[PDB]
């Protein structure tokens, strides 16, 4: 039975994500006055498979300059881990039950950071290694701030499980009493994901595509999509921790369509976000992940540490 | 437990070797040292489990915190060695002979 | 100094919200009235086992009983 | 066992795509098509040279950051101890010590970069 | 218009769903019509174990009231 | 007291500092362009980068 | 089963090895961060996952920052791996059967305090409470805040002072 | 169930996905890309029809060559070519592009482009509109519609 | 120990949570804790010459508590012999030795 929940936890993921291109350049499109794809099927639901079919029909690159080694290793771990990040997920029942599943999620995110890095550095391209050492900065800048936000969040939860949470927003979104934390998290999400306005692992204006110049078809693909899929993940991070959908242990389903109602405006939100906004430069990101982000988020460390104790609202062990 | 123990010893022994017996590059050895940490850290860890005593676990943490500032100035010190030689290797730092 | 503050308020709102949630956070436990409670809810909570004593035949003040009226009332917690 | 099954099965699905994405293709290889890009352009020389690095001291500065984070990531359980006048003043203690260390770098221009 | 792009969305949003329902609706079938033991501490585990001693086939969601005390 | 090996020695600086071979800067090339979109199309910009 | 925490602990020390031998540190890198991982595992395996999660996290910072930095000081045109060098590949082909040997002849002619592959897996876990509630790994890794304050203190000031340290050696 | 009709279908899928996704690369020289640029803009969405620009040869199927080519360009026209994966495809776009055009006598310019690379699709004009730009897209889409690969491997 | 200055303040700052039958959290206890304690209480006020050869026994149980060589020495005996007797037909192990077992409570 474990295997079939497998599947029904995976493809539909898969699905998701290809839609979620399809949703992206369609809204693309009608904010810059455009349709979007409607020709290869009914509203253009046949151009992500038509993408990917294409995709691995192409003939794939083996330079030579490269480390075919990590050159091949990295796709395969950015999809794996993140088609693994979505396990641990309460949808309200998880397929994988972890007490740390909170620290579970930023070790496995931080380890996807190494399959940009490998790569740009295998492929052997001056454009690849800028994008890697970007994707450096970029986590040297975000790291920091992601573990104290969701610290200081978790401090009314109890504990680093993501199913203590469900009973935390039993009565109340946590982000009333967060919602800066949340705002600091949105941003630190849309940088984990190098997705606009950080989109500067890939950034085509600057660096032709970064770790991916050199990479083709099939290969090209795996990291589309484990990107595609991180965004999803992490609006339903964020949907599951500041959003809660309303749990009521009769009642499972309703508690998967409002995280599911969530989780789109979230994603439509970061592409709506793409649409609206210029690049950043990558050391105003450090600049401001450190220098606005990380003092705020100290002080606001510190003022939840105090507020269960003159509130008496220490959260129990289970 | 004494089977992962002494393959645990074998590794801190790898890495000391390694540690002691240089190459070209200077950042390798600093890595050898970080892996002198790991296995020191997981016997720690790995005893204090095995023994149950949950006031020894605030140990190995500690034993972290410090390897790693040792491996920041040890990066720095890097650093200024590149900026002097242009390079991180070994053979360059050889004229206190006097 | 007014100004200063006025200026930075106006120009660094980060730092002055910074600075200002650290005093908070250091100040108002010195100032609520239920701070006293935290460890004594921390305390409350049976982690472990009431491992019971000998009745020596000395022990007015200790109960044969946990419904017995003696010993350490949970109401304060109750209707908190 | 069940994470081990779910991990590899994540591993096997990615190794059946790469593998149908390098023998199902039709190829033709040459020395001008496998060669690195660089703009239209031959490169100048190699991407492995020294790529110069302008914020090695934020760098070693975030290696000391995620330490104290490991440090504070204790508190969800620190909190259900007694001694809670010990437990606040420590984290206490802990994050002005750290927002001093990063004030001093700040004014120093330690997160400014070497130009 | 803006309603053509429903369709994309609808198509995630139930592929969304599904995981979710799907991961309870097993777990019914595959735990006796029950919840999924959570076994946070070592005493649910303890738990767990006795209740899957006790009953006659060693599954731990074959409940055994008072029918079998006397 | 001289021996065969200790011939080439030299005595040190008399403030510890030593007059070192000047180590030229390598500064990393890079053809910006064409195809490059920033590039309006027929940009090369051939530049040097220190990082 | 039974193998497990051996197998665990035979991957870790081919990764320190293989790290040993010295590669171009990107290599060495990548087998900290695997060594590191194994590590994660064999502590879970033991009991305590706070501690594995933790250095885990910490070696995956370490290494970012150790890849940003050897792609500026310590790299070289042509980057040795472990199958540049046939000395190097054959050594840790030596080293790999040397911890066979070793392994199978301290079996055979030692006792069974330091390897016994009979009677594998049954030294693990020795004693637990079965009935307990306040096991995790965290509540020690806690104690600094309550009970050991002398560790954190004296790893506060140990990182405060690492700060001020670097920016002094960093100056020019 | 005849194999032969199964290739055939087969051919058909291969040819509608390489067809219905084309993704040119970001390659414009002169005037003609400002057409290139109105063919993705609103009046005339390429995205509607599974249009992508990419930067890098390595992920683009088809480049088209919107100006003129000079000499001191061509070898970096065929280098990206070459760089491009098959199936690649190319269309040539204006009159300099296809036989030198305004500056045909000129000691600085290829006179075509299909000197250099091999070329699927010829769009006249100085410039083309984009709306003959985007026939020339459909018409390469036809020519993909008649591949016929995997018969004629069936066929050896 | 080479400055007493802890013994001099009246503090403790490293010395109360030394060996494993300190205090620990939520008074759990270490295992070997009884054993620690009776070694520790048997070398108290004699020195550590005479505790080696006074407190040998105490600690001699210590140590066996901790490493358990004889233990894993009994067991692997027991284990070889009934190898042995099943290898040359001498031996079946019981129901509850097989799984099969009356699984109380
Ligand atoms: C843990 C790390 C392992 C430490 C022990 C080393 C074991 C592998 C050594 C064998 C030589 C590999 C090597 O360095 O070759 C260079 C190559 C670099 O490419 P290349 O230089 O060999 O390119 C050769 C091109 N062909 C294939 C045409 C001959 O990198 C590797 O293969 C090793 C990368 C390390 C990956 C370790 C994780 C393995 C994951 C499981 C699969
Ligand atoms: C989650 C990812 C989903 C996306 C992946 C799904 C992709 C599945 C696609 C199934 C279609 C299978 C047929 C694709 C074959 C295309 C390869 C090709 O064009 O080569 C032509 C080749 C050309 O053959 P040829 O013999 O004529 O080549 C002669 C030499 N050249 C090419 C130089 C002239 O045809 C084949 O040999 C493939 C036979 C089809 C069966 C292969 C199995
Ligand atoms: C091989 C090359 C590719 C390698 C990349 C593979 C992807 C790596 C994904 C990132 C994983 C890093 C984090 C470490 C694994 C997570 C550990 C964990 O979550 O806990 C282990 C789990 C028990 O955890 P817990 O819930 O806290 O304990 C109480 C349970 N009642 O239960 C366990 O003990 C299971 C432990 C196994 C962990 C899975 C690792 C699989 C490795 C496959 C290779
Ligand atoms: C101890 C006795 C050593 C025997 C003498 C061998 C000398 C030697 O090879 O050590 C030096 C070596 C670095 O040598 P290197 O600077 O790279 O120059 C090329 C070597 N021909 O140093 C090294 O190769 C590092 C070796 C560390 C790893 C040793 C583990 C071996 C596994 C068994
Ligand atoms: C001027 S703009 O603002 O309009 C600008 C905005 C951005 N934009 C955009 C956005 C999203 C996607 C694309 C097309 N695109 C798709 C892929 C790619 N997709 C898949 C893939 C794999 C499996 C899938 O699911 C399944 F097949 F079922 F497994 C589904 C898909 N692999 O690679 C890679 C590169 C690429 O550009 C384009 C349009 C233009
Ligand atoms: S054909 Fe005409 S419009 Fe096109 S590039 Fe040449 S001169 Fe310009």
């Amino acid at each position: 039975m474990f295997f079939i929940n497998i599947l029904t936890l995976l493809v539909p993921i898969l699905i998701a994500m290809a839609f979620l291109t399809l949703v992206e350049r369609k809204i693309l499109g009608y904010m810059q006055l455009r349709k979007g794809p409607n020709i290869v099927g009914p509203y253009g639901i046949l151009q992500p498979f038509a993408d990917a079919m294409k995709l691995f029909m192409k003939e794939p690159m083996r330079p030579l300059t490269t480390s075919m080694s990590l050159f091949i290793i990295a796709p395969t771990l950015s999809l794996t881990l993140a088609l693994s990040l979505w396990v641990p997920l309460p949808m309200p029942h998880p397929l994988i039950n972890l007490n740390l599943g909170i620290l579970f999620i930023l070790a496995t995110s931080s380890l996807s950071v190494y399959s940009i890095l490998w790569s740009g550095w295998a492929s052997n391209s001056k454009y690849s290694l800028f994008g890697a050492l970007r994707a450096v900065a970029q986590t040297i800048s975000y790291e920091v701030t992601m573990a104290i936000i969701l610290l200081s969040v978790l401090l009314m939860n109890g504990s680093y499980s993501l199913q203590t949470l469900i009973t935390t927003q039993e009565h109340m979104w946590l982000l009333l009493p967060a919602w800066p934390m949340a705002m600091m998290w949105f941003i630190s999400t849309l940088a984990e994901t190098n997705r606009a306005p950080f989109d500067l692992t890939e950034g085509e204006s600057e660096l032709v595509s970064g770790f991916n110049v050199e990479y083709a078809a099939g290969p090209f693909a795996l990291f589309f999509m484990a990107e595609y899929t991180n965004i999803i993940l992490m609006n339903a991070l964020t949907t599951i921790i500041f959003l809660g959908p309303l749990y009521y242990i009769n009642l499972p389903e309703l508690y998967s369509t409002n995280f599911m109602m969530e989780a789109l405006l979230l994603s439509s939100t970061f592409l709506w976000i793409r649409a609206s906004y210029p690049r950043f430069r990558y050391d105003q990101l450090m600049h401001l992940l450190w220098k606005n982000f990380l003092p705020l988020t100290l002080a606001l460390c510190m003022w939840h540490i105090s507020l269960p104790i003159f509130t008496a609202g220490v959260p129990p062990y289970m | 437990m004494p089977s992962t123990f002494f393959n645990l010893t074998m590794a801190f022994s790898l890495s000391l070797l390694g540690t002691l017996m240089f190459r070209s590059h200077l950042m390798s050895t600093l890595l050898c040292l970080e892996g002198m940490v790991l296995s020191l850290f997981i016997m720690t860890s790995v005893t204090s489990l095995n023994s149950n005593s949950m006031s020894s676990m605030p140990i190995p943490i500690t034993i972290l915190v410090f390897a790693a500032c040792e491996a920041a100035v040890g990066l720095a010190l890097l650093v200024k060695v590149s900026n002097t030689y242009g390079t991180d290797y070994v053979q360059n730092l050889n004229l206190l002979q006097c | 100094i007014s100004a200063f503050l006025k200026n930075a308020w106006a120009k660094e709102p980060v730092l002055v919200v910074s600075f200002s949630v650290w005093g908070l956070a250091i100040i108002m436990p010195m100032i609520s009235p239920y701070t006293k409670y935290a460890s004594m809810i921390n305390k409350a909570t049976p982690y472990n086992y009431p491992v019971p004593v000998r009745d020596d035949g000395n022990m007015p003040d200790v109960p044969s009983h946990p419904q017995d009226p003696l010993g350490p009332s949970l109401d304060w917690l109750k209707n908190l | 066992m069940n994470l081990y099954t779910v991990i590899f099965i994540n591993i096997l699905l990615s190794l059946t795509l790469i593998l149908v994405a390098f023998w199902l293709p039709q190829m033709n290889l040459y020395s001008e098509k496998a060669n690195p890009y660089e703009c239209g352009f031959d490169p100048t020389s190699s991407a492995r040279l020294p790529f110069s690095m302008k914020f090695f001291l934020v760098a070693i500065t975030f290696l000391l950051f995620d330490l104290e984070i490991a440090l504070l990531l204790p508190l969800p359980w620190a909190i259900q101890t007694i001694k809670t006048s010990t437990m606040m003043i420590m984290a206490f203690i802990l994050v002005t010590i750290l927002s001093l260390g990063l004030a001093y770098e700040w004014t120093q221009k330690g997160l400014e970069w070497t130009e | 218009m803006w309603f053509e792009i429903l369709p994309g969305l609808a198509i995630m949003g139930v592929c969304l769903v599904i995981p979710g329902v799907s991961t309870a609706y097993i777990h019914k079938f595959t735990n006796g019509g029950k919840e999924k033991r959570v076994a946070r501490v070592q005493y649910q585990w303890y738990l767990m174990e006795r209740d899957r001693r006790i009953s006659g086939v060693n599954r731990y969601y074959v409940s055994k009231g008072l029918e079998n005390i006397d | 007291y001289p021996s065969k090996e200790t011939a080439h020695w030299k005595p040190p600086p008399w403030n510890d500092v030593d007059i070192l071979k000047e180590k030229a800067v390598t500064n990393m090339t890079l053809n910006f362009g064409p195809q490059h979109p920033a590039a309006h199309g027929v940009l090369r910009l051939v530049l040097e980068l220190s990082g | 089963m039974n193998n497990y925490i051996f197998v665990l602990s035979s991957l870790f020390l081919v990764g320190c090895l293989g790290l040993a031998l010295k590669p171009s540190p990107i290599y060495g890198g990548l087998g900290l961060i695997v060594s590191g991982f194994v590590g994660c595992l064999m502590v879970l395996g033991f009991g305590g996952s706070f501690l594995g999660l933790m250095v885990f996290l910490i070696y995956l910072g370490g290494m970012l920052v150790v890849f940003g930095y050897t792609t500026a000081m310590a790299t070289e045109e042509y980057p040795e791996t472990w199958g540049s060098n046939w000395l190097i590949l054959g050594f840790l082909v030596l080293g790999v059967i040397m911890e066979v040997f070793l392994i199978c002849v301290l079996n055979y002619y030692d006792e069974v305090g330091v390897i016994n592959l009979d009677g594998l897996g049954d030294w693990l876990m020795y004693e637990v409470d079965d009935v307990g509630v306040m096991l995790e790994g965290g509540i020690g890794v806690a104690a600094m805040y309550s009970c050991a304050t002398w560790m954190m203190v004296v790893a506060g000031w140990s990182l405060f002072a690492g700060i001020f340290i670097i920016i002094e050696i960093t100056r020019d | 169930s005849r194999a032969e009709y199964v290739v055939t279908k087969l051919d058909d899928l291969i040819n509608w996905a390489r067809r219905s996704s084309l993704w040119p690369m970001t390659f414009g020289l002169a005037c003609c890309a400002v057409e290139m640029m109105h063919m993705a803009a609103p009046r005339y969405d390429m995205d509607r029809f599974g249009v992508v620009f990419r930067a890098s040869p390595r992920q683009a199927d088809v480049m088209i060559v919107a100006g003129t080519l000079t000499n001191k360009m061509a070898p970096a026209l065929r280098k990206v070519y070459d760089q491009m994966p098959e199936p690649r495809y190319v269309v040539s776009m204006g009159s300099c592009a296809n036989g030198g055009g305004y500056y045909h006598y000129s000691y600085s310019v290829v006179r075509g482009c299909d000197r250099i690379v091999p070329v699927d699709i010829y769009v006249p004009g100085c410039p083309p509109t984009a709306e003959a730009l985007l026939y020339g897209i459909l018409q390469l889409q036809r020519k993909i519609k008649r591949e016929q690969k995997l018969k004629i491997w069936y066929r050896r | 120990p080479f400055l007493d200055i802890q013994k001099k303040l009246g503090i403790s700052l490293d010395r109360h949570f030394m060996f494993l039958s300190a205090e620990q959290p939520y008074k759990n206890a270490a295992r070997c804790h009884a054993f620690e304690k009776e070694w520790i209480e048997c070398a108290h006020g004699i020195g550590g010459t005479r505790a080696k050869k006074e407190c040998k026994i105490e600690f001699d149980d210590f140590e066996e508590c901790l490493l358990r060589y004889k233990t894993m020495r009994r067991m692997h005996d027991i284990k070889k012999q009934r190898e042995k007797l099943m290898k040359e037909g001498k031996y079946t192990p019981p129901p509850h030795h097989s799984g099969r077992e009356e699984p109380r409570p």
